């Protein structure tokens, strides 16, 4: 099965704050095993998963100076941005980060990702082929010029297909992969005409379909329960008495094949 | 691993 | 600029008056990260309420659940009530144990 790492990282500024808040946050196959955050009594990388507690005294100890680097570097940017933009002071503002690495099957690098966002719209983004940016604002053609003319792209391009991949390698390794399939059932609401509601619940990852039918209605967004599995249900209004001629299915990576379920 | 960035914005 | 919240509330189990359970307030698709959430038992704050840490999707809009103990009764009726800049006043969600 495919394979993933990502930083998500935040900096906010606000009016009062002296420093902005910084948090950064690791995922791996889309599942949180390490945070830092600045507001913290005394800010270093934590563990967020037991499989990480492997790891020794000096992993946390670079990766916590990696992340004051990225303290200091998301500061000096957010200043410089805010010129950019002619934004005076009295504001609040944001600048996210995403970066890491798509691993296939075979564990070999298949994709990097390195994009930012400033007030929460893309701002400039590394391309696939790992050389060129591309940046839509006027704003960002300042940065754009600045990183081809330091040569930013090599260094993240080795960093992408370099670090990320051989650390990931070694976390999948230390990590030893499963999923929860949902489980199924069918409420039923007598209204004017009754109401079906199909549920799935206790699945993971999150990703879900369900569907009503011969050819293929309200819906929730899936949810987490908080316990790391997910929730989803599916509606439809149906005449009373004819309830059996409509079935629900279920479609889940953890299923050996769809659900099909009906009121019973 | 976490990322280390290079030139500022 | 401003993204609004969306938001659910919904039990973590199935619903029995009377049994103990866990009712969420998942808060999703907001700009800016800055928000309040208040969990409400017959429009009065509970005061214990549970938050995650904040995170955001991929299409850099923050999310975050909100959680507390609770006993579901025929009668008591539970809210989350949502302060954000991209909205005037607050935005309230009721519980409903169907949904």
């Amino acid at each position: 099965g495919p394979h993933s790492m990502r930083y998500f990282e935040t900096a906010v500024s606000r009016p009062g704050l002296e420093e902005p808040r910084y948090i950064s946050v690791g995922y791996v196959d889309n599942k949180e095993f390490v945070r830092f955050d600045s507001d913290a009594e005394n800010p270093r990388y934590e563990p967020r998963a037991p499989w990480m507690e492997q790891e020794g005294p000096e992993y946390w100890e670079r990766e916590t100076q990696k992340a004051k680097g990225q303290e200091q570097w998301f500061r000096v940017s957010l200043r410089n941005l805010l010129g950019y933009y002619n934004q005076s002071a009295g504001g609040s503002h944001t600048l996210q980060q995403m970066s890491g690495c798509d691993l296939g099957s075979d564990w070999r690098l298949l994709r990097g990702y390195l994009q930012f966002a400033y007030e929460g719209r893309d701002y400039i983004a590394l391309n696939e082929d790992l050389k060129t940016w591309t940046a839509a604002d006027m704003a960002a053609q300042i940065t754009r010029r600045k990183w081809e003319q330091s040569g930013a792209a090599e260094h993240y391009k080795a960093y992408l297909e370099g670090e990320c991949v051989e650390w990931l390698h070694r976390y999948l390794k230390n990590g030893n992969l499963r999923t929860d399939s949902p489980k199924a059932h069918v409420t039923h609401h007598p209204r004017s005409e009754v109401t079906l509601r199909c549920w799935a619940l206790g699945f993971y990852p999150a990703d879900i379909t369900l569907t009503w039918q011969g050819e293929e209605m309200e819906l929730v967004e899936t949810r987490p329960a908080g316990d790391g599995t997910f929730q989803k249900w599916a509606s439809v209004v149906v005449p009373l008495g004819k309830e059996q001629n409509y079935t629900c299915r279920v479609y889940h990576e953890g299923l050996p094949e769809p659900l099909t379920l009906r009121w019973e | 691993k976490a990322v280390s960035n290079f030139a500022t914005m | 600029i401003q993204k609004t919240p969306q938001i659910q509330v919904y039990s973590r189990h199935p619903p029995e008056n009377g049994k103990p359970n866990i009712l969420n307030c998942y808060v999703t698709q907001f700009h800016p990260p800055h928000i309040e959430i208040q969990m409400l038992k017959n429009g009065k704050k509970i005061p214990k309420v549970e938050m995650s840490d904040m995170s955001f999707s991929k299409d850099w809009s923050f999310y975050i659940l909100a959680h507390t103990e609770f006993t579901p009764t025929e009668t008591d009726t539970y809210a989350c009530r949502v302060k954000h800049d991209s909205m005037a006043e607050p935005k309230t969600v009721y519980w409903d144990r169907d949904m």
